[PDB]
């Protein structure tokens, strides 16, 4: 109920990152200008991906097989090593099909990648970049006294 | 924010080729038996001894487990033969379908990877012994039965009709099913009802209950949104959170730049051991005499060059590219039904569009060689209904790679009158309608009917999200009070801002006149026209169309037009007596001539059949270029949908 | 050397675009409200317009899509709290 | 972005001479009678189609690309030591990382077919320590070979 | 930028029927005895692995690319006239420049391996007089074929 | 793939197979990072008037 962008990132975190980098989000998200998202910017390296795998709990005929027993292209590919071909032709037994008439019940997994970037948490009231010296930094609450942060 | 569960049907197949035994030859059969009783098989495994308990694999002797041994991957390791004395293998019983090895799959039935069928629940594999024709056995065959299927391939050549495993059935060949991506339309076009009186969307104050949104049948919004999006940004980038991925096509498939292949050198393949046909010779010494106590009488010497065969690689790659990307998208009138196989009579069914066979000779590695020329048949079909459409492919991969996909998406508001509205404190009623027809909300790469292919969709929960700017209360009161003045009323205008009229054109007709009754023409801005297929266009304003059986791209909505090159003349006149623009502005003082044949070459331009005046008009209309010499406009001024970007001369 | 006598064929492609015919005297884009639109000839009286297209045929029914681009403007006014009223104007071709 | 390969047509290999296994026949003329003072008794005639085998090309190219660029960069816990050869014990030497063998079946032409999905193991390894790093490759060739 | 080819895996060709050298065996049953009223004496069984041959692909593609784009544009002083064929004496004729043969060994898949270094002969000739000149190719196709 | 461990040219030694060593480029870091000492008290850089 709180995910976004067809991945597992929560809505609030996504909003914060867009606000921190390009001040986008308070008037609808959109593609930032190319000159504004450089090679290390957050949006350039954001990649949401998803896939489906066989539900081992709901598939009635599930049979977990090990690497030492999967035979695909048997008789035309070397066994467990990049060597000469060996074996014989035979119907494959891996992987489980996920399409067609005989597709099996499946679950989904979602994740994302974000390289060459740092998670940013601005110290401002509205997470916007209105200047190098942020408003909260000039607040009298932290200007006079000291505080311990954990 | 919409969450639900999606079923894409058995038609979905988001990859070309097959997944099982891809490297296998397309005619190679699995080892099997049949009755006429004959057996055809191959035993790769090697053991020690053979008894009535089966092959012996190791040590007291131990025998292979009939449930999963011998495994079909284990074999020899040295290229040179060593005269195996005890061999074992697996064969399929005669009670199984006769299928080629390519694409054949059978689910496992035990943790060790065996594929036998279990009945009351123990397997029923059998022992078969074979020996040379003149006493001990030599090979053992582990016969079994599996539930062999072909999830993604179909027979391409069936020798005979008579069902049942027979000798003639060995010759069948299979080729993979055509790829077909299925996903949501760009920008979630079609999920949101627009320009339909029966499905009117409403947004009104809580107390007044008076609708503030009134739509028109002829108004078009989704197309307006598409054009607006292109102008203010760049469409070559992908934004997943809005499903923002513009449809496109490979420039190569649309316009083939067939400049041949580079195949100056011959590429060869050589035997595994280097030499296979070698004779045996003895060593002699000086008059010459035999030798002993030295090199044996058996020496493998090969005279002359080694055995080898050759392949033209670049030519083969070119042929595969052409057939897979063009020859499979020819109009159905050029294809022909196969033989000895069943095929659905419905032309829109995926089964029909998959089993029709196309002769490769129609488009081969020599078609229009050396010329940059699109085919005369390819230009009248939708190019975006192609499996290389990057936007369509990206959107399909976003959902996943299975056929049962639970989805969770976010849909924006596209109506021009509220998509930028700045509200004020108060309570409002926000209500809308959403479609459920899979033929509209979904989009396929082949345009096959999805109502018949079993695709289905169901929405579970719907929620509305809105973000408020955390802005100071005191200045909020000033801002809202200042905005409540009649002099500061907000105003918006549609980007496209056009009234849409559709006029039928009968098949094979060439001349189509239209008329508009007398009316005031103040503040008119001009015309902008194109051509669409009635097959690829839904009815206007209908809640549900029972005769709409096309799930491909819809140019009327997403703005992917591909028939502009089929116009010759346009004549415009007011009051049926005075022509426009008149004043002999153009070379032809009565009508706009878009293009002419070779006869009027004196007025062609840009090495095409497009006339000079039409070219000048288009350049003026788009970039105000032409009154001071033509030149390439600035890259920031000719966007994705601009004219000069997509203008392609060919000869 | 053994080439045969040949003829030539020329054609062109133009996708993802619409043929545009501005309603201005010199086909220039000098503003949204074109000069001809402000001309008194069309401002006072009414005119019946008919226009014929000649196209090359194919073998299936097709549709001719025509867009008379006009001014479509909506103005939103709200006098009090929780009440919203709008006005629409699409000229010409007003409903 | 494993969207499979385009392999609708079969690609063949043919012998250098076109035909290898041909018969020797004699010429006869019309009842039929033998002939002389003409075509010799040694004539090379091949009946039926020519001998040839075939290769799936796009599938092979896809396999080579995957094994060379991914399967060799799996974490060492998935690899296993070879047999009958000497391998350095220190896991940081080039000899160790060069002689560990990886079963191609882990990443083949059918892994996550049709899905744009990075492997669950490569997300925790450095992607810039790869031989396809253009910046690193350019700087290496700058010094020389 | 000759950085070699990725050829870790071997690519093979296989016969159309999968197997071509198979023996004929008879079926026996248990001491062992012959059998009748069952599987015929003609059974096609293949022992061991199937016959197949191997061809490197990436290496072959690299060789074809180099010869067709570089080796054919070397200065004429490096080429040599062929044998037993006629050739125009005028060095500017297309016949002369087409029939001169170049030994592939001059530029092969191992020339300056691992280095980004243009040839010492290629740098004194016009690079725009090449069949991969996109501008020239586009203008030629504009007129027709 | 070594068929047998015993050394010496024997018949079984026919079957060995080879594959190329993994590529490994070596060069200086981008922008010559690390060539100069930075943020190290022990190796402090100095720039002062004469």
């Amino acid at each position: 109920g709180y995910n976004v962008a067809q991945c597992n990132m929560t809505k609030d975190w996504f909003l914060v990152q867009m606000l921190a980098n390009y001040n986008i989000g308070y008037q609808g998200f959109y593609i930032p200008e190319s000159y504004k998202d450089r090679m290390y910017s957050f949006f350039r390296n954001f990649q949401p991906m998803s896939r489906q795998v066989v539900d081992d709990t709901k598939y009635k005929d599930y049979q977990q097989v090990g690497i030492l027993h999967q035979h695909n292209n048997s008789g035309f590919v070397g066994y467990l090593a990049p060597t000469m071909r060996e074996g014989q032709a035979y119907p494959a037994n891996f992987p489980y099909p996920l399409i067609g008439k005989t597709a099996v019940d499946s679950i989904t997994q979602k994740k994302f990648l974000c390289d060459r970037t740092l998670w940013r948490i601005p110290f401002s009231s509205n997470f916007m970049s209105m200047g190098a010296l942020t408003d909260l930094g000039q607040n009298l609450l932290y200007a006079n006294s000291a505080h311990a942060l954990d | 924010d919409i969450r639900g569960v999606l079923d894409r049907g058995p038609t979905f197949k988001p990859y070309s080729g097959t997944a099982y035994n891809a490297l296998a030859p397309k005619g190679a059969p699995n080892p099997c038996e049949w009755d006429e009783t004959h057996v055809f098989g191959q035993a790769p495994y090697s053991g020690i001894n053979i008894t009535k308990e089966g092959i012996q694999i190791g040590v007291t002797p131990k025998y292979a487990d009939k449930t999963f041994q011998p495994e079909p991957q284990i074999g020899e390791s040295q290229w040179y033969e060593t005269e195996i004395n005890h061999a074992a293998g697996r064969v399929l019983k005669k009670t199984t379908p006769m299928k080629p090895c390519y694409g054949s799959y059978a689910k496992p039935t035990n943790e060790n990877g065996g594929q036998g069928i279990l009945v009351k629940l123990e397997s029923q594999v059998e022992m078969q012994f074979f020996s040379t024709t003149e006493l001990t056995p030599k090979v053992v065959l582990y016969s079994e039965d599996v539930d062999i299927e072909t999830p993604d391939t179909h027979i391409s050549y069936m020798p005979t009709i008579k069902e049942g495993n027979s000798r003639e059935l060995m010759g069948q060949q299979s080729m993979p099913n055509r790829p077909n991506y299925i996903a949501f339309r760009d920008n979630f076009i079609g999920l949101m009802y627009y320009n339909s009186t029966g499905n009117m969307g409403v947004l009104a104050g809580q107390a007044s209950q008076l609708n503030a949104v009134v739509d028109l049948q002829d108004r078009n919004t989704e197309l307006s949104y598409q054009l607006l999006l292109d102008s203010i940004g760049d469409r070559t980038r992908y934004f997943s959170m809005w499903n923002q991925a513009v449809d496109s096509y490979d420039p190569d498939v649309r316009i083939i730049e067939n400049h041949g292949t580079e195949d100056e050198l011959p590429n060869y393949c050589f035997p595994l051991g280097g030499v296979i046909n070698t004779e045996t010779l003895t060593k002699v010494k000086p008059g010459w005499e035999k030798d002993a106590t030295e090199f044996s009488d058996k020496n493998e010497i090969r005279v002359g060059n080694n055995f080898a065969m050759e392949i033209n690689l670049n030519a083969n790659l070119w042929r595969n590219f052409l057939y897979s990307n063009i020859a499979l998208y020819l109009p159905d009138k050029l294809k022909y039904s196969p033989s000895n196989v069943k095929i659905s009579d419905n032309p829109n069914t995926y089964d029909y569009m998959n089993k029709r066979v196309v002769a490769p000779g129609l488009v081969d590695c020599y078609i229009n060689l050396g010329a940059r020329w699109s085919l005369d048949y390819m230009d009248n079909v939708n190019p975006f209904n192609h499996h290389r459409n990057a936007g369509l492919r990206y959107r399909s991969m976003l959902l996943g790679n299975g056929r049962y996909v639970p989805f969770h998406i976010q849909v924006p508001q596209k109506f021009f009158a509220i998509k930028n509205l700045l509200l004020l404190p108060g309570s409002y009623t926000y209500e809308w309608n959403f479609r459920k027809d899979v033929n509209m909300v979904l989009q396929s790469s082949l345009g096959n009917d999805l109502r018949v292919d079993g695709a289905s969709i169901k929405f579970d929960s719907i929620c509305l999200y809105a973000t408020f700017f955390p802005m100071a209360h005191n200045t909020a009161s000033t801002l809202e009070a200042m905005l409540r003045n009649d002099t500061n009323d907000q105003s918006f205008n549609d980007y496209l801002s056009a009234a849409n009229m559709l006029y039928p054109i009968p098949a094979n007709a060439t001349n189509v006149p239209i008329s508009i009754p007398s009316r005031n023409w103040a503040a008119f801005r001009g015309w902008a026209f194109t051509r669409l297929k009635t097959k690829e266009t839904p009815s206007l304003g209908s809640g549900y169309d029972p005769y709409y059986t096309y799930s491909g791209s819809i140019p009327y909505l997403d703005g992917t037009f591909y028939l502009n090159h089929t116009f010759k003349k346009v004549a415009i006149t007011f009051d049926s007596s005075v022509s426009w623009p008149g004043n002999d502005r153009l070379l032809t003082p009565n009508e706009f001539e878009i293009k002419r044949s070779v006869d009027g070459e004196g007025y062609n331009v840009a090495q095409c059949n497009m006339t000079k005046d039409w070219f000048l008009v288009q350049m003026l209309a788009n970039y105000n270029i032409g009154y001071q010499g033509f030149y390439i406009p600035e890259s920031y001024k000719d966007r994705m949908y601009s004219f000069f970007r997509n203008f392609q001369p060919m000869s | 050397k053994t080439a045969v006598d040949s003829i030539t064929q020329k054609k062109f492609l133009c996708d993802r675009t619409l043929w545009r015919i501005p309603f201005s005297s010199n086909f220039m884009s000098m503003g949204a409200l074109t000069d001809l639109g402000q001309n008194l000839l069309y401002a006072n009286s009414a005119h019946a317009l008919d226009m014929t297209f000649e196209v090359d045929p194919m073998d299936e029914p097709t549709l001719l899509y025509v867009l008379f681009e006009v001014f479509d403007v909506v103005r939103v006014h709200r006098p009090h709290r929780g009440v919203i009223e709008t006005v629409y104007l699409r000229t010409p071709f007003s409903a």
